[PDB]
């Protein structure tokens, strides 16, 4: 159709307007009716992923405008209390949720003090979400607004301002395992005839579940031992647990290119047995291929110690690859051989 | 039938 | 047959409770309980069933506290100036017998109970089991004084008053104002005697004024004749008067109670002369009940 | 204390006073019924005599003669100005006067006695009586030697 | 009549009767009722002072068998206060009065802290009676009680009871100077053609007032000093000041019977004095022949200390006798003669 | 010519006294004083004389403090619960302006003020000015508001409920009584899901139930719809709510007042089904006017 | 505080009912409309072709061949014993039966289409409904091959 | 119109 999408951008450019007219006139209740009613526009759901998402963005570049107007406000100290409260009178959940997340950044940031009793109540609400698509975009508008503002280790430590790296690492995990849920069930809502045009859309949001890992990765506060005790722990612990294997496959491809080769040397074998009682329909090779290549480019990465002798990468690789054999079922011999020819070039390098 | 006078102040 | 119900009220403080007496016509004397301004009216509402078998349908019964002015014995001349309500039961039916607690706040009682000749002030509680087409209605009656303590200014009574070159005397009165149970102590002083007195007396009188502006009842009630003289004085002759209320019991002055009727008290000073010609003096005086220590 | 003997206290009463003799003495005497004249003018007069302290009677001792009818015009005069509820007369006994009765008439000894007593009971009462005192008509009456029926009532 | 004193006797024993049965049954204010009822019989006019004078004295002798009655009771202990008012409940003065005398004197037994302010009381609630008879009888009922109670020498110094000698001699002056005024006030009262019949009644009553007299001799506290500064020169300006002679006459009988040579030798004198200004139609011989019959049992009278040389009696009241004479206006020469007798009779036995 | 005389009612404590708002017919909003049981009312009765040479004659000017509930609007079906009067003048004559104080002490005010569908309960004074043929009449409109404080018991309500091997779930209310600025905070946690649900919703209900025994209308109002789930949950889920009563301004519930009426508020669940077919649980809440310190 | 984040504590989701597929899973497909006899008894059938995992379906898939008559007749049951509103048919055609129309009559195509679509929106939304799985009407009509109409209502 | 059914307590 794709007309919806015009029309429906227009109407919001017509709310969204007249709620910027209100926000410089100062009389902010109004401005927050025509938003409210923009945001209505959202109510709209036939849109296509790309549409739907076309709108999204503007919306929320409109609401940035609204952001440092409110964090200007606060900080020029005016600031009306309640403001949960009063805003709650939206009769729909969806007004009471983005006013939370917009005011709750706003008071973070006017009230650091608040941080970690703001964050606890904002993932402990959150599991209302039960949509996948407006959740998925809530929760992408929440891992933008958490861009930046989420406790971390040199960050000063006033004993009203709450939260550490562990509370912000509680917080991505918990909201990932919430979106990710949906998102897999995105595989089974509708008729079971669109499962290609579902597997593309949700193939199209892969980066959207991909951008928490980015998050979690700027946050400072990872050191091999929060990476050894806490992430990968929490990671496993759902993928082991989901026994899906697109997704399992895709996340678990950009953590390996994500990380430093310094958490997974010391992360290996939980890793790699983790990696080892995957599903049966995963092409594991084109993974452990991407492995050895950036084991391969480790290798001859120079400007760096080398190989710790302790660190006896072909026994453990070798025989978890073993492993992962045996729990794989159906291997045309030719992968085998195709990752033979990598396990040469690795001991080649390695180990002439 | 018996009179009856009132006593005037001075 | 009989009555089908009978309601009797039980004072939740029946026992302990003090009660006062009250003249009524020909004589008679009431006996109900005493209450004052401020206390707590409370109690229980006793339907005693009397046809057993048989059922009683009402539209609801209540209890009400009541005070009010009733004038000329005219019931469509009743004024209530004090009346509250408790619902006691919503429309329903009685088979058997039945209770009711009932309290009333702090009461405001403003004026003090009187029966007189134009005028009744009465309290009570009067009970209503509303029915199709006629109330089962019980009244019971409560007695209210109204207390007050010794006032600011109490100046003695003294007066010059006389017939020109005939009589001239001074009277004194102790006070303006006397407790139900007070003395009159005065004196009759005599400056000049040119007629011939027999006997001289003090009288206390009762006016009972009833009415609005011209509409005006005055009833008169000569409550004490005293003898206070026997025998003609001289000038300069002091007769002495101790005059003990407490033998008449009479009522405290009620000034224009709700703007309805008052209940004054006069000293009528008479002379009386050898030819039975009588000469006078009356002056008002304040009665007030005097609140007893506790 | 037991007894509540609370009085006023009073002047002590100055000698010349309580011993002396008291001002309110007045006593006035109907007597000695005389016929005047003969025939169809005889008429009866009476002696009122008045002894008295007060001051507004202008002899302390009189003596004068009256007839009924004098009695009745004094009685009048009081009815007019005064406002004195002025008691009754014996009374005018006209049937006395018509001829050939049983008794003497007008002259009738029992008459004249009992009406004697009627006008010093008349007299004693209006006399004694503080508004009749002021009034000229009293004094005129009780101690003039003639009444002036042509006066204008004064006082 | 007689007759109206035969009604009122028989009423009177009726009445009686019914005080003796209440006061066996202990019905006080019933035989009180009774008593008001007596008094009422006392309105009459008609009677004679005589025919009075005896209805009272049977109402008085059997109102003392309840006055012993209830003095009895009080002193059984059955003390009623309150009684002041109580006793004015009767409608006629005279029972109220009674009842306050008598209960009074009961007050007086009980209570001797009350004896002065009772009996200042009594005498100052006597000024309720005006009329001469009945007043008189009241205060006879009064020098009856008051014979025995009144402070005097021979009395209980006793802290509780209260009143002295000064108290009983401002009783007595004030009630002989009452007694006096209503007694005098009777001459004049009724008609002038009464003055036999008045001068008679006044020879009947005269007992009443010498009583007083009487009264004042047995007094132990009657000291020759008292009767010397207060209680004569007291006396005598009450005497002096009644100028009458039918009264002082009396009185001064009276006083020659009644005082001692003690107290006339320190007071002839003064006293004298005030016998020269007396009245002037009053017969002074038979005074004066009292006094020199009493002088003149003195002089011829043993273990007595005598007349002192230095007040040379005779001359003085030859001296004043002259005087008396020159006061006198046309007194017969018999009469003169009959006084030089008695003074011969004295000169010749007192100073031989 | 106009009225000849106009009443008007000035307050004594009329600066400093608290005012409070009433949502009345048609979205409209009246503002009067505010007062609460146990308050004094006193002011003053301002005359203004409007007509200058002519005379007002009257038989009695009086005030009177009134509380009553209306029903239906039906006059002859009103009812008064509380009646105190001031007489302020006898019958007589106004050429001029007067004012007349009064006070009503300690006046008892058992209810709050409320005006719904078919009931009004409402105080006022009125001033009336007693006339031959028509009475001078002016009513002055007053607000009561009833406090209360924490309660002594407060059990969360929590409940397993369903459709038998369809829908299983267990919701819980931290509160069983809520202040009328309280907030739901709660939970639907899920034991069996077999249908298909669309989106979830708390619902608040408002019902005013009028009349007696048989005689009974509700009038109901959902007062919120409130949104608190948006799709299907398989069991195991728990879904938060969290719901500010402050965002809807609703009324104390209010249980047979004087026998008459009721005002009851309850929490609906409602689960919504892809067939647009409608699961739901009604749950009584009581809400309380808190007390603020002071 | 600055922010009321008041929640009651929750229950730990198990990893199987959180990932494991749901347990409300029901399609029916109406579909295949075919003719059955020749000249005046023809008439269309549709294949109702059921898949579910509801324990009360005694198969999780199932086909079988339904004329409109089997609709209206287990309306017409629920209708009796279920005690739900149950939805509408798309119709009862009567004239289209009438000859000598400008269409196919009962077997125009735009009719069987619209029918069809009809019948699959009223099956579903009956089906789906709780007390209606209850009744022995439904299970008869969606998993017996054939309908036996002599029989008696349970459950 | 649209169903409306009570849930039962377990
Ligand atoms: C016929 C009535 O005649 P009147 O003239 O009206 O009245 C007569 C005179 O008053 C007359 O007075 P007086 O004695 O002074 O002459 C009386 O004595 C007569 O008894 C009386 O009847
Ligand atoms: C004239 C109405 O006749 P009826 O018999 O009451 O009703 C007919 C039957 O329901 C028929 O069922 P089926 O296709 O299963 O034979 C429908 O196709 C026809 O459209 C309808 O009109």
């Amino acid at each position: 159709q794709e007309k919806l999408l015009d029309e429906a951008i227009q109407a919001v450019k017509v709310q969204s307007f007249q709620m910027k007219r209100c926000l410089d006139k100062n009389k902010l209740m109004d401005a927050l009716k025509h938003a409210s009613n923009m945001l209505g526009e959202l109510r709209t759901s036939m849109l296509s992923p790309k549409s739907y998402y076309e709108l999204y963005m503007a919306i929320s570049d409109e609401l940035h405008y609204l952001e440092v107007y409110l964090t200007d406000e606060f900080a020029k100290g005016r600031k009306v209390a309640d403001l949960y409260e009063l805003v709650q009178y939206a009769g729909n959940i969806i007004p009471r949720l983005y006013l939370l997340i917009t005011v709750g950044v706003v008071y973070v940031k006017s009230f650091p003090q608040s941080r970690k009793d703001i964050l606890k109540d904002l993932v402990e609400m959150c599991r209302g979400v039960q949509h996948p698509l407006r959740g998925l975009f809530l929760r992408n508008y929440l891992l933008q607004c958490t861009r930046n503002i989420l406790p971390d280790e040199g960050e000063p430590t006033d004993e009203e301002t709450t939260g550490d790296i562990s509370d912000s690492m509680d917080f991505v995990l918990l909201n990932f395992a919430e979106m990710n849920k949906l998102w897999v069930r995105m595989q089974h809502q509708g008729h079971s005839r669109d499962r290609e045009k579902r597997e593309r859309e949700r193939q199209e949001l892969r980066i959207l579940v991909g951008t928490n890992l980015v998050r979690l990765s700027q946050l400072e506060g990872v050191n091999v031992e929060r990476y050894k005790q806490i992430v990968l722990t929490g990671i496993l612990e759902q993928v082991v647990n989901c026994r899906d294997a697109l997704a399992q496959e895709y996340l678990m491809e950009c953590i390996i290119q994500v990380f430093p080769d310094e958490f997974h040397l010391q992360t290996l074998n939980p890793f790699l047995r983790a990696c080892a009682e995957l599903h049966q329909n995963v092409n594991v090779k084109n993974i452990i291929i991407a492995l050895i290549d950036r084991l391969a480019l480790f290798a001859h990465r120079e400007d760096g110690p080398g190989i710790p002798a302790d660190i006896k990468l072909f026994d453990i690789f070798s025989q978890q690859v073993a492993t992962v054999i045996q729990s794989r079922q159906d291997m045309p011999s030719e992968d085998v051989v195709s990752l033979q020819v990598s396990l040469i070039n690795l001991a080649m390098k390695c180990y002439p | 039938q018996p009179e009856l006078y009132l006593l005037n102040t001075m | 047959f009989g009555p089908i119900c009978e309601i009797d009220i039980v004072l939740n403080d029946g026992e302990t409770r003090k009660m006062a007496e009250m003249k009524t016509e020909d004589g008679k004397v009431e006996k109900h309980y005493l209450f004052y301004d401020g206390e707590s009216v409370s109690g229980k509402v006793n339907l005693a069933f009397k046809q057993p078998g048989k059922r009683l349908e009402h539209q609801g019964i209540r209890i009400e506290f009541v005070g009010q002015i009733e004038l000329f014995n005219d019931k469509s001349n009743t004024h209530e100036f004090v009346n509250l309500v408790k619902e006691l039961a919503l429309p329903g039916e009685l088979t058997q017998s039945r209770s009711y607690d009932f309290e009333f706040m702090q009461v405001e009682k403003p004026y003090e109970s009187y029966i007189g000749a134009n005028v009744r002030l009465r309290y009570f509680l009067k009970v209503t089991i509303v029915r199709r087409l006629t109330d089962l209605v019980k009244e019971y009656d409560l007695i209210v004084h109204q207390l007050a303590t010794y006032p600011d200014v109490n100046n003695s009574i003294k007066m010059e008053v006389g017939i020109e070159d005939c009589l001239h005397i001074e009277f004194e009165y102790n006070k303006s104002k006397y407790h139900l149970k007070d003395v009159i102590v005065g004196k009759i002083y005599f400056l000049l005697v040119r007629i011939k007195i027999q006997h001289m007396e003090l009288q206390l009188i009762k006016k009972e004024i009833t009415g609005i502006g011209p509409s005006t009842t005055t009833e008169t009630e000569t409550i004490a004749k005293y003898e206070i003289m026997d025998g003609a004085p001289v000038k300069g002759e002091s007769i002495p008067i101790r005059l003990f209320l407490a033998g008449y019991d009479p009522t405290p002055t009620m000034r224009d109670v709700n703007k309805k009727f008052s209940v004054r008290y006069f000293l009528n000073l008479v002379l009386v002369d050898e030819e039975d010609r009588r000469y006078f003096k009356q002056q008002e005086i304040i009665l007030w009940r005097k609140a007893p220590e506790k | 204390t037991v007894a509540d003997t609370r009085r006023l206290i009073t002047k002590p009463q100055n000698l010349n006073d309580a011993y002396g003799p008291p001002s309110n003495f007045l006593e006035i005497d109907v007597s000695n019924p005389q016929t005047v004249g003969v025939g169809r003018g005889r008429f009866t007069t009476y002696e009122i005599r008045v002894k008295t302290n007060l001051p507004i009677f202008k002899l302390k001792e009189s003596t004068v003669r009256r007839r009924y009818s004098d009695f009745e015009w004094l009685r009048s005069e009081l009815e007019r100005e005064s406002k004195v509820v002025v008691p009754p007369l014996p009374g005018k006994a006209f049937l006395r006067q018509l001829p050939f009765r049983g008794d003497d008439g007008i002259f009738d000894d029992n008459f004249i006695e009992e009406r004697k007593q009627g006008l010093e009971q008349f007299i004693n009462k209006v006399a004694g009586h503080p508004l009749a005192q002021n009034e000229r008509c009293l004094h005129m009456f009780l101690q003039d030697e003639i009444i002036d029926k042509s006066y204008t009532p004064s006082k």
